[PDB]
């Protein structure tokens, strides 16, 4: 379900790069930090 | 010699580009 | 037909538009509108 919902924002962030905005390092950077954030509290209480 | 990320081109905001024509038009 | 041709007579001239067109052409002279200048104004 993990692997289905990054798969999602995998073909949304090729959409993205499709169209050609500005800035793609800075905004799937922050992106990635958040699903990183949320991948450790889900790592955290699944571990719990 | 990695991804040396470049400078984030930011969209200058409403109030500083009015006051930077604000100069612009001051200045003509 | 007097008091016919009295009363719309009075109620003609109280239809008379000249004075509103006169108004209108003072007011656009007092206001004496330019389109020129910078097509951006701040």
């Amino acid at each position: 379900t993990f692997s289905e919902i990054l798969n999602r924002v995998q073909k949304a962030v090729d959409d993205l790069n499709l169209h050609s905005y500005s800035n793609l390092p800075i905004w799937v950077n922050k992106l990635d930090m958040e699903i990183e954030r949320i991948l450790g509290v889900r790592l955290q209480a699944g571990l719990r | 010699r990695k991804l040396v990320h470049d400078k984030e081109l930011a969209a200058e905001d409403e109030q500083v580009f009015l006051m930077k024509q604000q100069s612009l038009l001051a200045k003509q | 037909g007097q008091k016919l041709k009295q009363d719309g007579d009075s109620f003609r001239m109280k239809l008379n538009t000249q004075e509103i067109f006169d108004d209108w052409a003072r007011k656009v002279q007092q206001r004496n509108l330019g389109v020129s200048g910078r097509i951006f104004t701040i």
